[PDB]
């Protein structure tokens, strides 16, 4: 019952950024949820003397109509001292990607009765704003541990393990880890089956309480990773050609061997481009020949933790979205397509709101750790809107793609 | 007596790794002297400071000026070395209310608390770093030697610990006054009610005293000055509230501190006054950076600030916020990158209004910047009225509509209905998806030499027709928009052309409908009278037909 010392890294103060506008219905939804964990003694109200500021916000979570408070612990995450002192972290489970299923459980509930040591409790200072600047902003600092930190899990660790060695004992098929205030539960069963498992976590952690109630069913083995395909046509058009050669050539920036000598000896000349091109039997081998390298996936790409991973999203129309991760230009460790049915239909920024979602679970899954947006919007569109749509208990980096890219066609 | 509750302390420290403040008092003149003795023994009568003895080795300087017409000396501490050595406090400053935000009550009474400061106490820990010496005549005794046990008079906390304890002690009035409406910025007190102004004035008395029973002190009296207040260069009246009044300087030859003291006085005007323009007036200082530098004044700009002059010539009034009616913002096109708006409740009544500038980019178009504005004003909505108004805006839902779903960003605006008042944002033109059968195909390119700078641009087609004509003075990036536009020049309503030029794809994607590079203008003015346009990309030095036997004739 008693706080672990935690401490910032040294030549770092905390966090000072600034709240954003809120609109009166977040407020006022934003003053009863804080003035509950008031009463509940999560929280305490805070005077100037502390100068620091993290910005919060309201939401809805999938399939419920309650107001949630958001904590974009961004900045004090990268400012925290990162948990190495026993135990060098958890490492991450490989074999999570691997499982047939994975179900994502919301834990943060528990996180709310750890204390927090009472020196560290400055630093998670947030406000609630006022409209028209009017009354001044209602501040709090957090006494139990924050959901959206990055210590909260770090600390529970230990803790959370004598809740699940019970069930990490019982069934030791099962893979169970935790990125932030998430747990994820992947198993090879049957999906009936592994709904059952599921629910036999629900009420294990019931019976913690004494001393949260739907599911998110992932499929990582109902996917995998993307290979370039070529179109297979029995006459070709001058444009066919040039497409073929200019997605040949892209492809080329990243499996080597291929060639586009005998298709490009076609589109010598300058017929029409609509107009119907018979295939030299060179151009044939060449085509053949290139489908084969695009079978074979790429070499030596290997994943490196030190490394940053960075997303890029490309939006294809009609609700389609694509996307690839790497580390270094060319070297995708996953790429993908998103798609629509999803409240999008006519407002691509839930679109993207949502692709960049799935996006980084999909990457918590894979490496444990979120990656680094580059998104196809203006920022001053992305900054005004991305939270009215944002689910998620965590929230990863971006930066914004002014410049329309060639690429768009080739992922296509 | 009725004792006073206290008023809690708000716990100070220095930076970390400071010690504190250690300057010389400066030597004053013998009146000046007599003045801060005659000022600080009242004080001290008061409780606010309190003598010190040779122990406590911080120092402020303390001046003292005339309260100018009038005979009463003014003291003054100087509090900058110490505030560099206080901490960081919390700041509420970032936001003034916006005059349009306040919702329409039927009284309202402002009272100032310049007073209550001294009433607040100070953390006692801290007192000891606000010490200041009051140097005697002739330096014939030490000087007398005092701290502040109060708020002390332009301190880095003063205000942010002042404003929380304030706050504390209005907490249990207003919630269980909730039949009134009492706002917190200054060091001034705003209450409002739609009680008639007799239970108005009675709950005025009630907070009196509430304000009492923790040592506040209240201007009884009817305050000298009452609503209609001018206000932070606004004009507050009991149904409407307008800019402060605010005259144009005039000037035969405009320096720097001139077209600032311009662009400033027109900034404020265009929040409520509709219509105000300030571009041909702020193109003449980005590109300059010396504050009393001259500039005459553009031809297109002494049009312009005759416009200036005639907007700023009628009262426009803002009106109050009602909530609730619906929010609406209107926004209206008015021409080289500027745009307008309206934000409102009723037809002809406007909360206020606003002017939207393009960012400087190298290319453009009528929509994003259509859709930037409505960016500006919903966050600037939100802030205000804390919601998204409903917006009427110049484009055509069909249009807006083959934006969104061909543009390659993710884009979006909130809610909103076409008003068809011109000039309508329009898409200009609109690249085909697939070739044109039956349209003549213009494989194109370009080629300059770095060092001559010598090049040339042209185009070869499927029915024979060839071009190439020699540039002077070029590049590169300017020869393969030069060949696109050859091709343009020439080529019927319908057209398919073959570039490898990466640079033009991406210049004709984001789809600008104006451009700072006048070549780039052609080109859109060509594509505008075209019926269709497929436009295709191939990578060069494939020698790809269209590209080889004009790549071959362009570099020749
Ligand atoms: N008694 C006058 C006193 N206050 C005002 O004039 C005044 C006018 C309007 C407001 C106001 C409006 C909205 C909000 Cl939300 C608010 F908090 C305050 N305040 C002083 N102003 C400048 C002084 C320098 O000597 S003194």
């Amino acid at each position: 019952i008693e706080t672990v010392p935690v401490k910032l890294k040294p030549g770092m103060d905390g966090p000072k950024v600034k709240q954003w506008p809120l609109t009166e219905e977040k407020i006022k939804a934003l003053v009863e949820i804080c003035t509950e964990m008031e009463k509940e003694g999560k929280i305490s109200k805070i005077g100037p003397e502390n100068p620091y500021n993290t910005p919060v916000f309201a939401i809805k979570k999938k399939d419920s109509t309650k107001w949630r408070k958001l904590v974009d612990f961004r900045e004090l995450n990268k400012r925290t001292q990162d948990f190495w002192e026993v135990q060098l972290g958890i490492p991450h489970p490989a074999g999570l990607k691997k499982k047939k299923s994975v179900t994502v459980l919301d834990v943060g509930d528990a996180y709310f009765s750890v204390p927090l040591d009472e020196d560290f409790r400055k630093y998670t200072a947030f406000t609630i704003p006022s409209i028209n600047n009017e009354t001044p902003g209602i501040r709090y600092q957090y006494n139990v541990l924050p959901q959206g930190w990055k210590g909260s899990p770090a600390i529970f660790q230990s803790s959370m393990t004598k809740i699940l060695e019970p069930f990490k004992k019982q069934n030791p098929d099962i893979v169970i880890y935790q990125y932030m205030d998430d747990l994820y539960v992947g198993s090879d069963l049957e999906i009936g089956q592994h709904r059952t498992k599921i629910e036999e976590l629900r009420q294990h952690l019931l019976r913690w309480g004494l001393t949260l109630w739907m599911g998110y069913e992932l499929h990582p083995d109902k996917w995998t990773v993307q290979p370039i395909v070529l179109p297979e046509k029995d006459s070709w058009t001058v444009n066919d050609i040039q497409k073929l050669v200019g997605k040949l050539n892209w492809a080329s920036q990243i499996y080597p061997g291929i060639k586009v000598r005998q298709l490009s000896k076609l589109l010598r000349g300058t017929k029409a481009l609509t107009e119907v091109i018979p295939l030299t039997e060179e151009a044939e081998l060449e085509l053949a020949e290139n489908r084969e390298i695009l079978k074979e996936p790429v070499h030596g790409v290997y994943y490196d933790p030190s490394k940053d991973l960075i997303a890029e999203i490309q939006k294809q129309g009609q609700g389609q979205w694509t996307y690839q991760i790497y580390q270094e230009p060319f070297k995708n460790l996953k790429t993908g397509k998103y798609a629509r049915m999803r409240g999008a239909h006519t407002n691509d920024v839930k679109q993207l709101t949502e692709a960049v979602q799935k996006i980084t679970t999909e990457s918590i899954v894979i490496w444990g750790k979120t990656p680094k947006f580059k998104l196809p919007i203006q920022k001053e569109t992305w900054e005004t809107w991305w939270t009215e749509y944002w689910q998620a208990t965590w929230i990863p980096e971006w930066e914004f793609v002014n410049t329309p890219p060639l690429v768009k066609l080739w992922y296509q | 007596m009725v004792p006073i509750s206290p008023i809690e302390t708000v716990p100070v420290k220095l930076k970390p790794g400071m010690d504190g403040p250690k300057v010389k008092q400066w030597p004053l003149t013998e009146e000046k002297i007599k003045a801060l003795v005659e000022i600080c023994t009242e004080m001290e009568k008061e409780g606010k400071i309190s003598k010190i003895g040779p122990e406590n080795p911080y120092n402020t300087p303390v001046f003292a000026i005339k309260k100018k017409d009038s005979t009463k000396w003014r003291k003054l501490v100087d509090f900058r070395e110490l505030n560099k050595r206080t901490q960081d406090f919390w700041e509420v400053q970032l936001g003034i209310p916006h005059p349009a935000g306040l919702k329409k009550k039927k009284s309202v009474t402002v009272l100032d608390v310049g007073d209550a400061y001294f009433s607040v106490p100070l953390d006692e820990d801290f007192r000891k770093y606000t010490a200041f010496t009051i140097p005697s005549i002739n330096n014939e005794t030490p000087g007398i030697r005092y701290q502040y046990n109060v708020l002390p008079q332009g301190w880095k906390g003063s205000p942010a610990i002042f404003q929380s304890s304030m706050t504390k002690i209005l907490e249990p009035f207003a919630a269980q006054n909730p039949d009134i409406v009492i706002y917190q910025y200054m060091d001034d007190l705003y209450v409002g009610s739609d009680l008639e102004i007799g239970q108005h004035r009675t709950k005025i008395e009630e907070l009196r005293q509430h304000l009492l029973r923790w040592g506040l002190t209240t201007p009884d009296k009817k305050h000298q000055k009452e609503p209609p207040f001018l206000w932070m260069g606004y004009e507050l009246h009991p149904d409407k509230w307008t800019v402060q009044p605010i005259v144009l300087p005039e000037k035969d030859s405009w320096t720097v501190n001139d077209i600032q003291k311009l662009v400033g006085k027109l900034n404020w005007a265009s929040q409520i006054y509709p219509g105000i323009k300030v571009r041909q007036l702020s193109k003449l200082l980005r590109g300059t950076k010396a504050l009393t530098e001259v500039i005459p004044l553009t031809e297109e700009a002494e049009l312009e600030l005759a416009e200036n002059r005639e907007i700023l010539k009628e009262p426009v009034h803002g009106v109050y916020y009602d909530p609730s009616k619906d929010l609406i913002a209107e926004i209206q096109k008015q021409g080289q990158g500027q745009w307008t708006y309206q934000i409102y409740q009723e037809p002809f009544k406007n909360l206020k209004t606003g002017k939207y500038a393009r960012m400087r980019g190298a290319h453009t178009n009528d929509v994003k910047q259509l859709t930037e504005a409505v960016q500006k004003i919903t966050t600037e909505s939100i802030v205000i009225w804390g919601k998204t108004p409903k917006f009427k805006l110049p484009i055509q839902k069909e249009t807006w509509e083959t934006w969104w779903t061909e543009y390659w960003q993710a884009t979006w605006i909130p809610e909103w209905e076409f008003v068809n008042t011109p000039p309508l944002v329009k898409l200009w033109y609109q690249l085909e998806k697939e070739p044109i059968v039956g349209a003549e195909t213009f494989y194109v390119d370009g080629a300059a030499n770095r060092e001559t700078k010598l090049g040339k641009a042209g185009y070869v087609t499927n029915k024979g027709r060839q071009k190439v004509v020699p540039l002077t003075n070029t590049t590169n990036q300017k020869t393969e928009l030069q060949a696109i536009y050859l091709a343009l020049q020439d080529s019927g309503l319908e057209v398919n052309i073959v570039t490898d030029s990466q640079y033009a794809l991406g210049i004709i994607q984001a789809q600008p409908d104006k451009s700072e590079s006048e070549l780039v203008n052609q080109i859109i003015e060509q594509l505008i009278k075209k019926e269709k346009v497929y436009l295709a990309w191939v990578p060069a030095h494939k020698g790809i037909g269209g590209n080889e036997q004009v790549d071959k004739l362009v570099s020749a």
